[PDB]
RNA sequence: UUGUUGAUUUUGUGGGUGGUGGUGCAU
């Protein structure tokens, strides 16, 4: 076995050396060829020769331009059966419910545990408004029932696909929308409670859609409100607390 | 990127006369309309990759 | 049949036989080679050079090529086929063409005779 | 004939190409596309003897430098024949990886690719194995919707052959925004196989690949056909429908809206 | 955008795909 192995190793080394030698000879041939490139090309240029398209070739070019003129179809995917859709929907529901139970029992998604956290805590045209005030100015002249109309138009005008960075603009708009929802509740609405109800819930539904894609941006704004109100409670106590706070907390339960 | 490089290749006088500021490739396949890139030591064709001396 | 309408079909036919040099670079390459049969130039080109240097090449004594004047680059690009058709059928994302040069007519149409008669 | 010194130099080029596997190609080889008589210069380099590595890099050199018209001959005369020869002469009837890559690069020029490989091959006794390997290159690589739609219209108008039906299925599988005229041509192709006066196509036995293509057409472009076109197709599956694939095509066709 | 070239690509957002995959079975 050992002798057979040594011959195999010797043969492999022997073939490797032959390949290297062949590689070396080739590079020398290329180098010699490059040196003689100018002489060969000079004569070839001297011997350069002096200066109807097929029916299949004529038809293609005719077809291409006609296709360019012609309108294009939108593509579609195969329709899943009702049983398959229900099975997929049931499967997704099972996965989400199982995740909720795990999160309840102490599973954290950075799948770390609550005990890990408790180490060392005790010892120590349409404009997209990047700010809450900007949204008001855009909707300053519009009625109370018209807030959902403008808000959805802003999202439509700045979808992610339309231009680069629209995700960020919508992400900031998610934070801006939440303050608008809380802001309206602070304003008096006993005069037109019905109209306020038609806008207050509608904006929340839009915020729910935004949160699905921009939960991170919403979460940052939500934490800021928690910090801000706490500071206001430090100085004003119950006077800081308003209806918008009570509204504000409910929305986290929703979202 | 170079913008409107084509404008730079040829010059127009007040009378409308057009003069070419660069040499054209002599390769038959390149033909007329193929301009050589002017380097400090050589004239280079971007189509044929041929190299010509500046003062040839 | 207006002259502009005559050119619209003629450029369409010239496309169908790959007979258009589209762009300033392709235009001037065609003119210098003597392959240009017709040149369509835009009025609103911001740089006065591009007008002069196309005009001089076309008015060369050795190869005189007829010249036409177009108001907007965007519509010329549409005739040059740059623009894209929509679900509605109207052109979209159309790219303006400052200069277009015809190399091959492709087919003999009555509209070509009108343009040539206009120049004669 | 080329100059004798040129012939000797390019004979040395060919010998290099036969065993060439890596590195820089000979400078003389790299300038062939610029030459007018490249076909004669290419002949002395023995294209049949080119190593698979050379075929890839030679393809990488030529379709980029040569014109669209000139590329088609390099495509048709060399890489097509090499593509067929390798499949026929291989023990397993497989294609070398480097030749496979070369077909991809030739697709970088769609018009020359369709006219140097696809249309010549299907019109020159293409076999199922050749269609499968070539379809995979077509399947994996991005092709323009414009060029493909014209290419699809071509294969639909040709006489029916299973190898051509593969390419028809591949293009349909790509899910391109086919122009409505192409959609009509797709319908007319599947129209011609129903029994009516009609050609022998009505009575021809239809393989599964024909039905799989018909399923792909139904799955994707159901919303882009007229009601009249839909009814005619529903009659085709009635007369020529497969045991298992037929009901699903009916299911897909019926759930679509008219344009 | 290619390597000079001409819309073949590049960018952002969505997004279907196991497939020059094997192995046996039934003319």
């Amino acid at each position: 076995k050992a002798e057979v192995m040594k011959e195999v190793i010797a043969k492999s080394k022997f073939y490797k050396q032959e390949r290297q030698k062949a590689q070396g000879i080739m590079e020398d041939q290329i180098d010699n060829l490059d040196d003689n490139f100018e002489d060969v090309m000079s004569e070839l240029m001297m011997t350069q020769p002096k200066k109807p398209k097929t029916d299949l070739d004529k038809e293609y070019d005719i077809k291409v331009k006609e296709l360019q003129l012609d309108k294009r179809a939108a593509p579609s995917d195969r329709t899943k059966t009702e049983e398959e859709k229900n099975a997929e929907a049931e499967e997704k529901k099972r996965e989400l419910e199982q995740q909720r139970l795990d999160r309840m029992n102490g599973m954290i998604e950075l799948e770390r545990g609550v005990e890990d956290l408790d180490d060392g805590f005790w010892e120590n045209s349409i404009s997209c408004p990047r700010t809450h005030d900007a949204l008001l100015d855009q909707v300053k002249k519009l009625d109370l029932d018209d807030h959902p109309k403008i808000v959805k138009n802003i999202i439509k005008a700045y979808q992610p696909k339309l231009a680069e960075g629209n995700k960020e603009k919508l992400g900031k708009f998610t934070a801006v929308l939440l303050r608008h929802i809380i802001f309206l509740s602070n304003q008096n609405y006993l005069k037109n409670v019905q109209s306020f109800k038609r806008t207050q819930n509608a904006l929340i539904s839009i915020l729910k859609s935004l949160s699905e894609k921009y939960n991170r941006e919403l979460s940052e704004e939500c934490r800021d409100y928690i910090n801000e109100m706490q500071a206001r409670y430090k100085k004003n106590h119950f006077d800081a607390l308003s209806n918008g706070d009570l509204v504000f907390f409910s929305i986290i339960g929703i979202l | 990127k170079v913008k409107l490089a084509v404008l730079s290749y040829y010059k127009v006088d007040a009378e409308g006369k057009v003069t070419k500021l660069r040499r054209e490739c002599s390769n038959p396949t390149c033909g007329a309309g193929v301009f050589l890139a002017n380097h400090k030591d050589r004239l280079y064709c971007g189509k044929c990759h041929s190299v010509y001396k500046v003062n040839a | 049949v207006t002259i502009e309408d005559a050119l619209k079909v003629v450029l369409r036919t010239a496309l169908v036989h790959d007979g258009l040099a589209r762009g300033l670079r392709e235009s001037t390459k065609a003119l210098t080679r003597g392959e240009a049969l017709l040149v369509v130039l835009v009025s609103s080109v911001t740089e006065a050079n591009i007008i002069k240097l196309v005009e001089g090449l076309a008015n060369d004594p050795e190869n005189k090529v007829p010249l036409i004047k177009v108001a907007d680059a965007k519509q010329l690009g549409e005739w040059a086929g740059l623009g894209k058709i929509d679900r509605e059928g109207n052109a979209r994302k159309v790219v303006g063409a400052s200069v277009v040069v015809v190399k091959n007519w492709g087919a003999e149409t009555d509209e070509l005779s009108m343009i040539m008669e206009h120049f004669s | 004939a080329l100059p004798e010194k040129v012939i000797k130099a390019y004979t040395t080029v060919g010998s290099i190409l036969k065993t060439w596997t890596h590195g820089k190609l000979p400078k003389l080889f790299k300038v062939i596309p610029s030459l007018r008589n490249w076909q004669d210069v290419i002949y002395v380099t023995n294209p049949e003897e080119w190593s698979p590595h050379v075929v890839y890099e030679a393809t990488k050199l030529f379709v980029s430098n040569l014109t669209a018209k000139e590329s088609q001959k390099f495509i048709n005369l060399i890489l097509l024949e090499r593509f067929r020869d390798n499949i026929e002469t291989s023990e397993d009837h497989s294609l070398n990886y480097h030749i496979y890559r070369a077909v991809k690069k030739s697709l970088y020029k769609p018009s020359a690719f369709f006219k140097g490989f696809l249309f010549p091959l299907v019109e020159t006794g293409c076999n199922v194995r050749e269609a499968t390997i070539a379809g995979s290159v077509l399947a994996k690589v991005s092709v323009p919707a414009l060029h493909s739609s014209a290419a699809l219209s071509y294969l639909l108008r040709l006489p029916f052959s299973p190898p051509t039906t593969v390419f028809i299925k591949i293009l349909l599988d790509k899910k391109y925004a086919l122009p409505y005229q192409t959609v009509d041509d797709c319908v007319y192709y599947f129209m011609r196989f129903r029994i009516l006066s009609n050609g022998e196509d009505a009575t021809r036995v239809l393989p599964v690949i024909w039905h799989k293509a018909f399923l792909t057409f139904a799955q994707r472009y159901k919303n882009d056909i007229t009601q009249d076109q839909r009814d005619f197709l529903l009659e085709t599956v009635r007369q020529r429908g497969h045991k298992d694939i037929g009901p699903e095509i009916r299911r897909e066709l019926l759930a679509g809206a008219s344009r």
